[PDB]
């Protein structure tokens, strides 16, 4: 159940983090 | 924001959150990015969460995590944000997310998903028709809902 999208979470947070 | 987003939101904390205390150290956070494939060192750790720490204990809490993931941004830095996304899912740099990639991202991640699991998400995300998902399929996805 919206395993993508919380994957997809993750992976922005981290972006947001670099940057 | 609302409820179910929050709870989307505590389920991607926990891929960070390996433990389960509640909190992201840095050691966690690095582990989570060496799965993803980067090499942050341990100045570079420590920034990151410098960034989001607002009580200075050295850990993304859930609080933290997500006042970081509700701000708002441009459309401009929205669209830099899923762009770079998409890179860390496609794997080879080829612009094209396949199955292989992304059952591989999401399970390093943490998250359980089997070969049917993912051949669907692939089919469901495919537009064009390709076999593959590109950049603004993935934005499809990640906007659904
Ligand atoms: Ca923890
Ligand atoms: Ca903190
Ligand atoms: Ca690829
Ligand atoms: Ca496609």
């Amino acid at each position: 159940r919206r395993k993508w999208q919380k994957t997809g979470h993750a992976v922005r947070a981290i972006g947001r983090l670099s940057s | 924001l609302t409820d179910e987003q929050i709870a989307e939101f505590k389920e991607a904390f926990s891929l960070f959150d390996k433990d389960g205390d509640g909190t992201i150290t840095t050691k966690e956070l690095g582990t989570v990015m060496r799965s993803l494939g980067q090499n942050p060192t341990e100045a570079e750790l420590q920034d990151m969460i410098n960034e989001v720490d607002a009580d200075g204990n050295g850990t993304i809490d859930f609080p933290e995590f997500l006042n970081l993931m509700a701000r708002k941004m441009k459309d401009t830095d929205s669209e830099e944000e899923l762009k770079e996304a998409f890179r860390v899912f496609d794997k080879d740099g080829n612009g094209f997310i396949s199955a292989a990639e992304l059952r591989h991202v999401m399970t390093n991640l943490g998250e359980k998903l089997t070969d049917e699991e993912v051949d669907e998400m692939i089919r469901e995300a495919d537009v064009d028709g390709d076999g593959q998902v590109n950049y603004e399929e993935f934005v499809q996805v990640m906007m659904a809902k």
